[PDB]
């Protein structure tokens, strides 16, 4: 049916340029606008331009017009989006939508992720939540870049799992997943939460000890 | 140019009527600001709904309306369905840019609501080891998915140093989020009362530790 398909997740450092594209599927994209929205973790959504392919019309918000630059390959079906000088605040999802007269997203690609850091990859800290039904925790600190798994006693233990998602503390990550079990269970039956960090190669068990 | 204001989060029961509006700082909304709406489900699904103040997009359901209600924006769900509970962004194309309203979170109430579960951990012996404390504080299980955290430390608010997340779905449609107070290890040292306060539907749960 219709399908606006993404590029990936990028990593890039402060100063870069990156090149983002979405191609069409199941549409005319000659009759069509393509924009694209910038969505900042808790800054809301803006809109960053829309490019008309059937002449490569151009509309830019003031804001953006130094940062991006829009184009379209109407042979490929695809619409490009080049940002340059990145900066922190350019970390963000970037959609690209499909849009007509009087609307610019009916029907909206899946997000590509930007993160803009000076880190380097780090693995984790791993540190055992004790209390002393009990819940039990780990926290996943101080890791690049994301992502983390984290499982409990290799799967085995897959109700009353929570894992949060990560926050950024300086320029690092920090998560943690905690698991309630019944209060008899524990410590008779170790439970162990497994940490993997494949950018790094990670794999870390740290048994949870009462307190 | 313009900021957009739409209402930060609604609640309705299934089979009810609500309606969300979105208003501009430049005066009324005319039909030239072909006034858009959206919806964001989780995981960064995003969907069309109303397109040029009240076109519904390609496969949109009819008890979705987009109208304008006098000087605002408005749309009106007749008879919300659980599935219905989302973010929905208005946008207005004002001056050449399309303008995006905040936000409104819309609760519809699909099971019972639920006051949260909230576990506080203090600093493991491992991390202190390290010259660092983050105590660590999990509130799961709430309905609706609207949480606000507080922390006190021997009494005081605590506004540096913490970092919350945003409530998370659950798969059992309830939401978590958690958050952190990290500090130094000396600083863990100074105080003796930790408390970590979470205000959901007008009421106050609160999680306290004491450093011994
Ligand atoms: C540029 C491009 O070129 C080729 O590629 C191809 O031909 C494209 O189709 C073409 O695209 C333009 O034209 C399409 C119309 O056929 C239109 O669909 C396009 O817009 C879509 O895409 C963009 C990127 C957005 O996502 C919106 C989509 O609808 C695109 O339109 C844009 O460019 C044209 C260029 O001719 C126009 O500038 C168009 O503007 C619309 O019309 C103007 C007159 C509207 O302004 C009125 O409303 C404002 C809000 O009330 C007000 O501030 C203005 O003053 C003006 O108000 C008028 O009515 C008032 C009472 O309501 C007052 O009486 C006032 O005095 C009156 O002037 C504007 O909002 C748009 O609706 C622009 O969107």
């Amino acid at each position: 049916e219709v399908q606006v398909q993404q590029s990936g997740t990028v990593l890039a450092r402060p100063g870069a340029s990156v090149k983002m594209s979405c191609k069409a599927s199941g549409y005319t994209f000659t009759n069509y606008w393509m924009h694209w929205i910038k969505q900042r973790p808790g800054q809301g959504l803006e809109w960053i331009g829309a490019i008309y392919p059937g002449n490569s019309a151009t509309f830019y918000n003031h804001k953006f017009r130094a940062k991006t630059k829009l184009t379209a390959v109407t042979s490929t079906i695809t619409a490009y989006m080049e940002l340059s000088s990145l900066t922190n605040e350019d970390s963000a999802v970037y959609y690209c939508t499909r849009g007509g007269h009087g609307y610019y997203g009916d029907y909206w690609g899946q997000g590509a992720s930007l993160t803009v850091s000076s880190a380097k990859t780090t693995p984790p800290s791993v540190y055992p939540l004790a209390p002393g039904m009990v819940t039990l925790g780990c926290l996943v600190k101080g890791y690049f870049p994301e992502p983390v798994t984290v499982t409990w006693n290799s799967g085995s233990l897959s109700s009353g799992v929570h894992t949060f998602p990560a926050v950024l503390q300086s320029d690092l990550y920090t998560l943690s997943s905690s698991v309630t079990v019944p209060s008899s269970t524990w410590p008779s039956e170790t439970v162990t939460c497994n940490v993997a960090h494949p950018a790094s190669s990670t794999k870390v068990d740290k048994k949870i000890v009462p307190r | 140019q313009a900021v957009v204001t739409q209402e930060s989060a609604l609640t309705t029961s299934p089979g009810e009527t609500v309606t969300l509006t979105c208003r501009s700082s430049t005066g009324t909304v005319t039909s030239g600001n072909h006034a858009n709406w959206v919806q964001e489900k989780p995981d960064h699904l995003f969907t069309g709904l109303i397109g040029d103040t009240n076109n519904r997009a390609p496969g949109v359901p009819a008890r979705f309306s987009g109208s304008l209600i006098g000087d605002k924006a408005a749309l009106t769900i007749t008879g919300a369905q659980p599935e219905d509970e989302a973010i929905y962004f208005c946008a207005l194309w004002c001056n050449n840019h399309w303008i995006f309203g905040g936000g409104t979170k819309l609760t519809v109430l699909g099971q019972p609501k639920s006051s949260p579960s909230v576990t506080l951990f203090p600093p493991s012996s491992e991390e202190l080891e390290t010259n660092k404390a983050t105590l660590v504080c999990t509130i799961t299980d709430f309905y609706p998915g609207v949480v606000t955290v507080d922390w006190k430390v021997d009494g005081t608010p605590v506004t540096q140093g913490m970092e919350t997340t945003q409530p998370s779905k659950q798969s059992n449609n309830k939401y978590m989020a958690s958050s952190y107070l990290t500090l130094t290890a000396r600083a863990w040292e100074r105080h003796s009362s930790y408390s970590c306060q979470v205000t959901h539907e007008g009421h106050t749960v609160e999680k306290s530790l004491s450093r011994a």
